[PDB]
């Protein structure tokens, strides 16, 4: 987090949380509650955050790089599925049909 | 054909830099051993190796520095001297303390033929 | 004060013996010695170290995986100590002082005596 | 002389200090490589100028410089335990024809595992999906952990047998993440072949939960099952898996996948026992008095090692004696009466499947 003017409280990637006023130029915008903040090589001075980011592990796809298994094959969990039918489809491509229901999409 | 007694000089003045530098033992450590070379992409030659160390820290290192591939495959106690990290000898062996030896003794004092 | 007066005057002296054998740091216990001159020692705090001796040390009067000090920068001998655990569970269960001498007896005789025979005869 | 000098030379090569190892995590731009040590902190830094990025990818493993910790050299894999579980070797081969039974035993481990390798066609002709693993258990008989070290150095190919003791690593027990690192290399080195002793004790139910040292052996469940239950194919490994007994397990390994057939020992049939004997009598040599359904009809309902062992005890308590060949007559008597002695211990050997 950014405690107050000019300076903020930051851990480095060896985990430890510190006080250092910020760099003068960028203050605010970019900097947000929550991101990764490059540390001076000697100080741990906060600079600047990443784009943000190329992040560090996983990072998703595993199905254009492989593999992927056909689900229609088996037809018995049909009522199984009953709930990721209703439970994955809309509420990802929709999110404004939640705002007309009147009822919240569950995270469940 | 003199210069064979000034290389041999030579050779112990640099044995006695082998002497200060091992480059001593100290630091216990152990291996990780490969093969490699460079050629780009000029050409050169080469080769690299792999260390652990009592922080747990682990190293890429070209060939050690001082004896060589010739043992072994990773095995303990390779010496080693903080920024130097080069082996120079690999001592024998194993570990620990009670742990190593549960129970080393002479014999028992007395024996079977009494009872 | 008094005894606070004098208690602050010697730190001169203390600061002084400070500088030598303040860096004895850590207690630590060997591992194996191949031959005369080499030792290597193992640590609680991940350090080990295949290292040599302070010259006030001699060789045989010194134990395999024994707790010594040393000057963790040449990472010398300094002087094994003897003590390994354990914490003050020890220092509860190990007891001391007197109290409660045979008088309290409440007349027995020798069931008392047939086992002080055993421990106190 | 020279030679001496020339490792001197050596030496004067040495005192530059090895780089540190590190593993490219992902990239930014060309001056800046999300990069982190192997103690946690994260670092971006330049390369060298030889190389390409398509040297180097995203998530590999290369080495920085001490000081500007730049990009310069690297090896894409590397690993401590791999091949120091490869080197137990098994006498046999001809240990196949040593095991004495059993035939569907024996033959059919050898449709289980070898020709999945040889002709997987033959598994696309019918359609059938090929068998990635096998189980033994017991012990009723016994065998599971000759026949495993047997088929080893008689099936050929490429085999590592996984240590089933030191997993635990004390210190941090995440090694499920070596079963991984393991597998890495498993579909590097593709094909290999794996047995595991001792499934059970890792096995472990958390059936009504306790203490600590539990959760840490659950946790190196998760990753087996997961890495079972993949988002990856592991068809070129051969997962192979005995143990004391097949019950506690849990039902997430008991299914097909993880457990993909089910194969065992029992008592070995003194008909079977006939055979078994001859290659425990083959290496011995006495003199040529000989009835082996004798000390089959005698000694009865017992295991290959125990016959062998007491067998081979018998003509060591027959030799006791001091002479050299010995007649069935001492083993008809100690074969006998020593295993009387072994079968007052066979008490409680009769287990769940």
């Amino acid at each position: 987090e950014a405690v107050d003017q000019n300076t903020a409280i930051v851990g480095s990637t060896t985990g430890s949380n510190y006080y250092v006023r910020i760099l003068s130029t960028i203050d605010r915008e970019l900097l947000k509650p929550n991101a990764s903040v490059a540390l001076h090589k000697h100080s741990n001075a906060l600079v600047d955050v990443l784009p943000p980011e190329a992040d560090s592990s996983i990072m998703m796809l595993t199905s254009d790089q492989k593999p992927d298994v056909m689900y229609a094959d088996i037809g018995g969990m049909d009522i199984q599925k009953q709930e990721v039918r209703e439970a994955v489809e809309l509420p990802l491509t929709h999110f404004e049909l939640y705002k007309q229901i009147g009822i919240d999409p569950p995270r469940g | 054909t003199h210069e064979l007694q000034a290389m041999k000089d030579k050779i112990k003045e640099n044995s006695e830099k082998i002497k200060v530098n091992k480059t001593l033992p100290y630091l216990v450590s152990n291996v990780i051993e490969l093969l490699d070379v460079d050629p780009n992409d000029s050409q050169r030659k080469g080769k690299c190796a792999v260390i652990k160390t009592s922080t747990r820290q682990t190293y890429f290192l070209p060939v050690i520095g001082l004896v060589d591939a010739e043992k072994l495959k990773p095995g303990d106690l390779v010496g080693v001297n903080k920024d130097s990290y080069l082996i120079l000898e690999t001592l024998p062996t194993e570990y620990d303390s009670r742990v190593k030896a549960m129970e080393v003794d002479e014999r028992p004092t007395e024996q079977y033929s009494d009872i | 004060a008094p005894p606070a007066l004098w208690d602050l005057a010697a730190d001169k002296q203390t600061l002084q013996s400070e500088q030598p054998l303040q860096v004895a740091r850590c207690t630590k216990i060997i591992n194996a010695d191949s031959e005369d001159p080499k030792y290597i020692i193992n640590v609680k705090q991940f350090a080990k170290f295949v290292v040599d001796l302070s010259d006030q040390v001699a060789p045989t009067d010194i134990e395999e995986g024994m707790r010594v000090g040393v000057d963790r920068n040449k990472y010398q001998i300094h002087i094994p100590l003897p003590p390994k655990i354990d914490p003050t569970v020890t220092m509860m269960q190990v007891e001391e002082k007197p109290d409660v001498t045979y008088s309290d007896v409440g007349g027995c005789k020798e069931q008392i005596e047939k086992l002080r025979e055993v421990v106190e005869t | 002389t020279k030679q001496y000098e020339k490792s001197e030379n050596d030496l004067k090569a040495l005192q530059s200090v090895g780089q540190i190892v590190g593993e490219v995590l992902k990239q930014l731009t060309e001056e800046k490589f999300i990069v982190k040590a192997t103690n946690g902190p994260r670092y971006v830094v330049g390369c060298r100028r030889q190389l390409d990025k398509s040297k180097l990818k995203p998530g590999t493993r290369v080495a920085l410089d001490m000081t500007t910790l730049t990009i310069m050299r690297y090896l894409p894999r590397e690993v401590d335990p791999l091949v120091y579980n490869m080197s137990h070797e098994d006498p046999g081969n001809v240990s196949y024809s040593e095991i004495g039974g059993l035939s569907e035993q024996i033959r059919e481990l050898r449709e289980v595992i070898e020709l999945p390798l040889t002709n997987p066609e033959l598994f696309q002709r019918v359609g059938i999906i090929p068998p990635k693993g096998c189980l033994l258990y017991g012990p009723p008989g016994t065998g599971k952990t000759l026949l495993a070290r047997a088929v080893a150095s008689q099936l050929d190919c490429n085999f590592l047998k996984v240590v089933s003791s030191s997993i635990v690593d004390k210190y941090i027990g995440e090694s499920a993440r070596l079963i991984r690192e393991m597998f890495n290399y498993a579909r590097d080195h593709q094909p290999c072949i794996i047995f595991m002793d001792e499934i059970d004790a890792i096995g472990g139910r958390r059936f009504s939960e306790g203490t600590s040292a539990d959760r840490e052996i659950q946790r190196t469940l998760m990753e087996l099952l997961n890495q079972m239950d993949g988002f990856d194919t592991l068809h070129r490994v051969k997962m192979i898996m005995a143990t004391n007994r097949p019950d506690t397990l849990d039902p997430a390994l008991l299914r097909p996948g993880r457990l993909d057939r089910k194969i065992h020992i029992d008592l070995p049939n003194e008909q079977a026992r006939l055979d078994i004997l001859k290659i425990h009598a083959g290496p011995i040599t006495k003199h040529g008095e000989i009835d082996y359904e004798a000390i089959v009809k005698l000694s009865d309902g017992f295991n290959g090692a125990d016959l062998r062992n007491v067998c081979t005890e018998a003509g060591m308590f027959a030799i006791r004696a001091d002479h050299d060949f010995v007649v069935q007559e001492d083993f008809m008597k100690a074969v006998r009466k020593v295993a009387d002695s072994k079968k007052l211990e066979s008490k409680l050997d009769y287990k769940p499947v």
